[PDB]
């Protein structure tokens, strides 16, 4: 982790081999291993409708882009079943990697995605560069806002 | 009177056999793996000095 | 046919079964193919797919880039950033 | 023979250590110690049988 | 938040047997499986409709073990691990007694149980088979749905993974199709002649053909 | 009852299952279970009996 | 001694004239194949169950599996190779000449068989198996 | 007719050239182009060992020649066989699985997305050159790529990391080219680098003897021998994990790769000459890395010890002269890859949630962090040697290798026998116990890592991905070795009397 403060130094010294739990008389036994801690409750979910949940929280494509990753498997396995030519395999293949790459660069660009200086500026000066760099062109972002991508300036 | 003859004829030596392991094991401890552990950094120091 | 007999005097007789068979080559270039196209679909699929820590606030907002050196790094520039404003206090003041 | 008898003794110390933990706690210190067990005829016949 | 360990009844508005049509009136979504299914109106009287509720369960689960014993067998005939299986002929077979002396046998030891049974029915907790241990509480079970340590030694009902109607109603369905398909061998031995795997093999192909059409 | 299950067969086991090796109801020549399921078997001790 | 210092061992020649004619040596045989010394009552039990074991072939024989086939086949025609010198070695000398025989013409199925999988001909292949299914069934009958 | 082992190498270092071009800010769009040409690659190599590569075929296949230098007779000359396509289809797969898990650099992308490109393009053409400077110079084309991305995105001992990388490589690969001037002024009339024709070469028992030295001492500063071994601990625990993959996975079996065209295929006699030496030297490097890995407090190190340990396998099946030991050498050179860089990807995943160090302080991470140890625990597993996995089938091989091997008598195969044994006890002493300092225990963490801090749906895909194959050779050994029985019996070929 980081420290704000110097930490105080180890004065006593640690066995290396030890394990790095807590002591086993310190243990709470039940509680601290999940033994005795599921109780069950009548408000079960859907398994269904978790496993919709589980998939949908991965934010998953959508449209062609979804339509294209669901049904690339099954067509592969359907080609290689029913002895089409490989060739197309391959080109079918490429073709659906080179389109899912280029959806995914016409994609809106987030926060993360930048260096830690421009994650870390004021929120309010960063919300508006993530929405022109969405807007405007990258020249005009490059000739507008390049000098905030001088880190030395500052 | 507690009588000693008693005492540590069985009931020490046989707690003491059964709690201890047979002692056994704390031999596995003093020569095997704290050997094997200080063979380790032995080996550890020739490969750094 | 591909089954063997044998006989043991004192022993039970024993059947033996076999079997030589072993997958043809265009067999395992299929395996390979088919898991060469599934390795560029999970590329793609999970590459499109969001990241839980590595976009979140307490990695990014802590001063991470993907980097391994950031946090020995941004733990010198606190403490030389500390030096500096005691610096910047005692000039003002 | 053995393994049969061992998976019924096995099994019933295992019921009787779940009957005890609820009066000494879930430590398998305290609810596997036959010195705090005596008594348990009368509370669990089906496993003292 | 707990386990609940209570049937749930239905709502009103629940899936029936002719959708668009009112449900009968003693058929509230009580009882597992219900469906508003009563033409002739036979579930009128109460006491008539527990006795009947207790008779679908009992032929539920005569049913589904007929069908298993019909069933399983016959797939490991098939398969290879049965040398000689044949359930319309099973009856006839040579055993280590004569088939007179083991239906009486059988109908002292299965008069015991089915009488035992009768008396929890007009007497509920009359008898008991669970174990009363010195400060376990055995809780108090439906009429037709018993069990303790024999009956229900994996503990699934009583509000366990699925609530007990819909396991109740699981087990309904379950044993409503095994009496059909079980009518459906009886009458399938004597018309086609031959076994229910071979008859559903001759059916699968060419179903135009191979039917109820053709004998 | 999900616990106390299986101890019933266990012990249903423990007291019916020591009969695999000695001869059941044995009347005259009688070879048990066990050696009929080993004909086969290593007796360095009882070759001859 | 611990290690060889110059090359490695070949294809010992075989001392009962179980080779090509021509050639001294047989075609199947590869070099660098580890056979255990077991003697000659090991040898025929090594025999009968490797001949038992190519008997276990018919399955490998196919358009795509043919040089498995061919693989297979000069393992264990080399193993039945040295066993076969073995045990012809030390069988009677009044047994020597039918062993020898059978021995010469086990070899000649094995060739037809590997010149069958060279050319990737499967009916070709199928007949040279038949006959050396024959020849090996008669081993087996022979050294059981 | 069509250049296709050319336009595999052209392609990544062409494309990765052009990644300077884009004008745009962040990582997204240079980081799906990277992973877009990684991935048409890795389909090109799919193609190329699907419709034009030969299982069957001991000779060379796909060849291409272009004159380049007169003077040398030096020619852009590529080809594959049954023992470069394996090596050159991992390379393809971590490549591009590194790729993808260096996708939260953020720092400097572009540059480290072209050094990516480059990296793979240098490894490609390595592993597919059928020309002595070709090979020496693919061999220092990556110098460069990983002392950027060493410097630039490694630990907190990276710069001296960096540079005694540099000059450890650069130490070795003099070395490998004066045996490559040494080979390739051999010839009587002109000159000549083609390894078909030098494959046929006779030498002197002394000259085939210092050129066996010159090669073997690079091939040893590359592949860790002991104890040419020191740059590794260093380089490996303070790099990137992504890099850390090809340094793990690619780069230290290309060492093993130039033993057997080089050093076991075109001098033999030579070979024959070191082999015995080699089999001791194998054996305790096994027990001193094995032996060292207890000792690292560090996780990584302690990693990276356990890859020179591993190699050890591979140096027995190279000095093994049979061809079970050279196929059991092969498929523990795919396994360490598929073993060495997960491991590595999960430490540095692990890292950048726990950020930690030293084992002694790394409990409980198990209570947050389920999924990332069982990924580690199914990976140590595997690094265990364990069955139903790639190593355990590896190291079968390779003693069973030993054990029909022709060369030793007895009491030498007994006591290397025993040798490796004594390993796989101390593998599990460490490795259980690194777990054991890792995740089992007792720790309060904090509410904050209850949620989004295990492994998303891309480490999981990636640890997948990796753990897929391992189990599925681990079961079917023939997935890989069906590949080199053929090519292998034809280097064993030159062993025996003629
Ligand atoms: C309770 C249901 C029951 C049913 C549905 C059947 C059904 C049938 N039995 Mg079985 N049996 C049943 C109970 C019993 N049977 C037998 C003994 C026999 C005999 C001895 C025979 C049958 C036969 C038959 C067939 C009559 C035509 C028919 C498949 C006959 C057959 O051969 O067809 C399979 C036959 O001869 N059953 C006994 C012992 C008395 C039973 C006791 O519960
Ligand atoms: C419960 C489901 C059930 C099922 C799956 C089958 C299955 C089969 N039967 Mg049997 N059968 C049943 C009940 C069933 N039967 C009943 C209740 C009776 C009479 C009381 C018969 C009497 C019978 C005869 C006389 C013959 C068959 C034959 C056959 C085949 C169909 C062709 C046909 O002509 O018969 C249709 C016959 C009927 C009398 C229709 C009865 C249908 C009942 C009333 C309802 C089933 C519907 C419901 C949606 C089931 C769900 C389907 C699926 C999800 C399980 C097939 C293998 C034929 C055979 O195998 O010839 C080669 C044939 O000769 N069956
Ligand atoms: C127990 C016997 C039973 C019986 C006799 C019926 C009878 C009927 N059902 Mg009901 N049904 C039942 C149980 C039953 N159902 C159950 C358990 C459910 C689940 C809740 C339903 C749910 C249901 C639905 C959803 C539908 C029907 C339909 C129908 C009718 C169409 C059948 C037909 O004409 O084709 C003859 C078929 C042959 C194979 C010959 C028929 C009057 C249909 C409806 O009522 O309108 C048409 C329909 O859509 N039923
Ligand atoms: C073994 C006998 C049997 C019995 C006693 C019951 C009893 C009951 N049923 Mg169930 N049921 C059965 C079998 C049986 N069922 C079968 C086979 C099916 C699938 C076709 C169903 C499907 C079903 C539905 C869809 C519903 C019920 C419901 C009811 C309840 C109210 C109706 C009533 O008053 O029943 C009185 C019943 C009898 C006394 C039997 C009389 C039958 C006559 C005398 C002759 C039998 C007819 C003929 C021989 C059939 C041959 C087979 C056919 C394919 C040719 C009651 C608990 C309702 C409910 O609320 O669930 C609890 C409801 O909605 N049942
Ligand atoms: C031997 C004596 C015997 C006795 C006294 C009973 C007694 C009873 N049976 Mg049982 N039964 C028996 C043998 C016996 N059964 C056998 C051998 C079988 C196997 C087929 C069954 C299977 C059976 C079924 C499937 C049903 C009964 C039902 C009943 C009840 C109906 C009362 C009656 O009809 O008179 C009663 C509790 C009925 C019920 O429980 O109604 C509530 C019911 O539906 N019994
Ligand atoms: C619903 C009740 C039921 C009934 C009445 C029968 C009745 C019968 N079974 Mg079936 N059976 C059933 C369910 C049932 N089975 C189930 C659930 C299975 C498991 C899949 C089997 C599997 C089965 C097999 C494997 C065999 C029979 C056979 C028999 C016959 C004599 C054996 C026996 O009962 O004494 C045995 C009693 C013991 C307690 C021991 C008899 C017709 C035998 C047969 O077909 O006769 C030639 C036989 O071989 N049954
Ligand atoms: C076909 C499905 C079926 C279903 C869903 C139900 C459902 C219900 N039953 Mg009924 N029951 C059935 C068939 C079924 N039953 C049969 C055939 C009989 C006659 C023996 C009974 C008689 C009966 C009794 C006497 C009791 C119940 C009870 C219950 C509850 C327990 C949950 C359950 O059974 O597990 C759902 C899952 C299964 C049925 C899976 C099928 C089992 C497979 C085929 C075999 C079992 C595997 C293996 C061989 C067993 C272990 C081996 C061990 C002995 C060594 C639930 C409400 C209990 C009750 O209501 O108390 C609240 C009660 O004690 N049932
Ligand atoms: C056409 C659509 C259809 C649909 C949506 C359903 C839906 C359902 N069925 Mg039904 N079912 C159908 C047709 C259908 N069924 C047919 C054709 C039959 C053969 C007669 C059955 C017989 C049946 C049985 C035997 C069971 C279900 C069960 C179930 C429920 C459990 C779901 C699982 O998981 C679910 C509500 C389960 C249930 O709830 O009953 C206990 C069950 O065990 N169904
Ligand atoms: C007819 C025909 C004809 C043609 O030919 C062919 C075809 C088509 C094939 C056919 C058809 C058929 C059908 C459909 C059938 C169905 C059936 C069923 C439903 C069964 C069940 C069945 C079912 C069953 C057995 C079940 C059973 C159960 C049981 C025992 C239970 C037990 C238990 C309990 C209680 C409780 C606890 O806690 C647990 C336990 C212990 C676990
Ligand atoms: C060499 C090579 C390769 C290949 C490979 C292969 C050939 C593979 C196969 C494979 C296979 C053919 C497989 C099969 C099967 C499998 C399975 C069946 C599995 C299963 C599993 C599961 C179910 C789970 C698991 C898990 C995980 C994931 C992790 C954690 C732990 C556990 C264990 C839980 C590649 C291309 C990569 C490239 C490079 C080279």
């Amino acid at each position: 982790g980081l420290t704000d403060i110097e930490p105080d130094l180890n004065e006593d010294p640690r066995d290396r081999w030890a394990t790095n739990g807590v002591a086993p008389e310190d243990f709470v036994y039940g509680k601290y291993d999940e033994h005795h801690t599921f109780y069950e409750s009548s408000e079960k979910g859907s398994f269904w409708g978790a496993v919709a949940e589980e998939y949908n929280s991965m934010d998953p494509p959508t449209g062609f882009q979804g339509l294209i990753s669901w049904l690339f498997l099954p067509a592969v396995a359907a080609g290689m079943y029913f002895n089409v030519p490989g060739d197309y395999l391959f080109i079918g293949a490429g073709l659906f990697v080179i389109i899912f790459c280029i959806i995914e660069m016409d994609k809106p660009d987030q926060p993360h995605n930048f260096e830690p200086q421009i994650y870390n500026m004021e929120r309010g000066a960063r919300d508006k560069l993530i929405a022109d760099y969405n807007t405007m062109d990258i020249w005009d972002f490059n000739e507008k806002y390049g000098d905030l991508w001088d880190f030395t300036l500052k | 009177g507690q009588k000693r003859i008693l005492g540590d004829n069985i009931i020490t030596i046989i707690y003491n056999w059964s709690a201890n392991r047979g002692y056994i094991d704390a031999f596995y401890s003093t020569f095997l793996i704290k050997g094997i552990r200080s063979l380790s950094e032995l080996v550890s120091f020739f490969d750094r000095r | 046919m591909a089954v063997l007999v044998e006989h043991v005097e004192g022993q039970r007789d024993l059947i033996t079964h076999k079997s030589i068979w072993h997958l043809s080559d265009a067999a395992i270039k299929n395996v390979y193919l088919f898991y060469m196209m599934f390795t560029c679909w999970g590329c793609c699929v999970f590459g499109a797919a969001k990241d839980p820590y590595y976009d979140s606030e307490q990695y990014r907002g802590d001063g991470g880039d993907g980097t391994g050196h950031w946090v020995y790094e941004k733990q010198e520039d606190i403490e030389e950033a500390g030096r500096a404003a005691l610096w910047r206090e005692e000039l003002i003041e | 023979t053995h393994a049969y008898s061992k998976a019924l003794l096995f099994l019933a110390s295992g019921s009787l250590i779940h009957s005890m933990g609820t009066i000494v706690g879930y430590s398998p210190d305290k609810s596997q110690n036959m010195v705090l067990m005596g008594g348990l005829t009368k509370h669990v016949p089906i496993t003292k049988t | 938040g707990g386990i609940s360990s209570v049937c749930e009844p239905l709502p009103p508005d629940r899936p029936l047997w002719f959708p668009g049509s009112t449900p009968p009136q003693w058929l509230d979504g009580s009882l597992p499986g219900d469906f508003g299914f009563d033409p002739l109106g036979l579930g009128s009287d109460p006491e008539t409709l527990r006795w009947f509720a207790q008779a679908e369960l009992m032929h539920s689960r005569w049913a589904m073990l007929a069908v298993a014993g019909i069933l399983i067998p016959e797939w490991l005939e098939s398969i290879g691990l049965m040398e000689n299986f044949n359930w319309y002929d099973a009856g006839s077979r040579e055993y280590f007694a004569d088939p007179t002396t083991l239906f009486v046998v059988q109908l002292a030891l299965m008069g015991w149980v089915e009488g035992r049974r009768w008396a929890d029915y007009v007497n509920p907790g009359c008898v008991d088979i669970e174990p009363k241990l010195p400060n376990r509480k055995n809780p108090k079970p439906d009429v037709g749905y018993p069990g303790g340590l024999w009956f229900d030694f994996m503990m699934w009902g009583r509000g366990s993974p699925e609530p007990v109607m819909v396991l109740r109603t699981k087990e309904i369905k379950n044993g409503r199709l095994a009496m059909l398909a079980f009518v459906g061998l009886c009458f399938q031995a004597v018309y086609t002649g031959e076994g229910p795997l071979e008859n559903l093999s001759r059916h699968v192909a060419d179903p135009g053909h191979c039917n109820i059409f053709s004998a | 009852n999900t616990m106390l299950f299986p101890l019933i067969i266990l012990i249903m086991f423990t007291l019916f299952v020591g009969f695999i090796g000695i001869p059941f109801n044995q009347e005259g020549m009688d070879l048990d279970i066990l050696t009929k399921w080993l004909t086969p078997s290593i007796n360095l001790l009882h070759s001859n009996s | 001694q611990l290690w060889l210092d110059g090359p490695l061992p070949g294809l010992r020649p075989a001392e009962n004239k179980i080779g090509n004619e021509e050639t001294g040596t047989r075609t199947f045989l590869k070099k660098g194949i580890y056979m255990a010394n077991i003697g000659t009552k090991g040898s025929a039990l090594r025999l009968r169950k490797y001949a038992f074991d190519l008997l276990a072939m018919e399955d490998l024989i196919g358009q795509d599996t043919l040089n498995y086939v061919r693989r297979y086949l000069r393992f264990k025609g080399t193993f039945m190779y040295y066993d076969f010198d073995k045990v012809i070695s030390a069988a009677p000398v009044a047994d020597k000449p039918p062993l020898t025989n059978l021995a010469n013409r086990l070899f000649d199925n094995f060739e037809k068989l590997q010149e069958a999988v060279k050319l990737k001909d499967v009916p070709l292949t199928r007949s040279c198996y038949d006959d050396t299914a024959v020849t090996l069934q008669e081993v087996m009958n022979r050294m059981a | 007719s069509f250049p296709w082992l050319t336009t595999i190498v052209v392609l990544p270092i062409f494309a990765g050239s052009l990644i300077f071009l884009f004008p745009h800010r962040g990582n997204k769009v240079i980081r799906w182009y990277t992973i877009c040409i990684s991935m048409i690659e890795l389909l090109l190599m799919t193609y190329v060992f699907f419709y034009h590569f030969q299982p069957d075929d001991p000779l060379i296949q796909l060849v291409e020649d272009y004159k380049w230098i007169n003077f040398f007779d030096f020619h852009w000359r590529l080809g594959i066989d049954g023992l470069s396509i394996g090596p050159i289809l991992l390379t393809g797969f971590i490549t591009t699985l590194a790729t993808l898990a260096a996708w939260p650099v953020t720092r400097n992308s572009q540059l480290f997305h072209f050094l990516m490109l480059a990296m793979y393009s240098a490894q490609i053409g390595l592993f597919s050159s059928r020309d002595l400077l070709l090979f020496f110079i693919m061999w220092e084309l990556e110098l460069i790529p990983v002392y950027l991305l060493l410097s630039m995105w490694g630990g907190k001992k990276r710069l001296y990391s960096a540079t005694k990388f540099i000059l450890y490589t650069a130490g070795g690969s003099i070395f490998l080219l004066m045996g490559v001037l040494g080979v390739g002024l051999y010839g009587s009339n002109e000159p000549t680098l083609n390894l078909e024709t030098l494959v046929n070469q006779s030498y002197p028992v002394a000259l085939e003897i210092i050129f066996y030295i010159g090669f073997f001492i690079a091939f040893a500063v590359k592949l860790p021998i002991i104890p040419l071994h020191t740059w590794l601990p260093d380089t490996h625990g303070e790099a990137h994990y992504s890099t850390c993959m090809l340094l793990a996975g690619i780069l230290l079996k290309m060492g093993a790769y130039g033993l057997v065209r080089i050093n076991m295929e075109l001098l033999p006699h030579a070979h024959s000459i070191f082999s015995p030496w080699l089999m001791i030297i194998g054996t305790m490097q096994i027990i001193y890395a094995a032996s060292t890995s207890p000792g690292q407090r560090n996780l990584k190190k302690r990693i990276a010890y356990s890859s020179v340990s591993h190699m050890g396998f591979i140096i027995i099946g190279i000095s093994s002269i049979t061809d079970t030991g050279l196929n059991g050498a092969i498929l523990q050179i795919i396994s360490h890859g598929f073993i060495g860089a997960a491991l590595f990807f999960l430490a540095g995943t692990s890292y950048d949630r726990i950020r930690l160090v030293y084992l002694d302080e790394m409990g409980g991470i198990a209570i947050p962090m389920p999924k990332i140890f069982t990924l580690f625990s199914s990976f140590s597993m595997a690094s265990l040697a364990l069955p139903g996995m790639s190593g355990f089938i590896a190291e079968l091989i390779v003693f069973f290798g030993l054990i029909t091997s022709q060369k030793y008598l007895l009491i030498p195969k007994l006591l290397i026998t025993f040798g490796m044994a004594i390993g796989m006890i101390l593998t599990p002493i460490y490795l259980l116990s690194m777990s054991r300092q890792m995740f089992y225990g007792y720790k309060l963490f904090n509410i904050s890592n209850s949620s989004f801090f295990d492994s998303g749906p891309r480490e999981l895909f990636v640890s997948t991905s990796i753990f897929l194959p391992v189990i599925g050779i681990g079961v079917y050994p023939d997935l890989v070795l069906s590949l080199s029985v053929e090519k292998v019996e034809a280097i064993l070929s030159n062993y025996f009397y003629r």
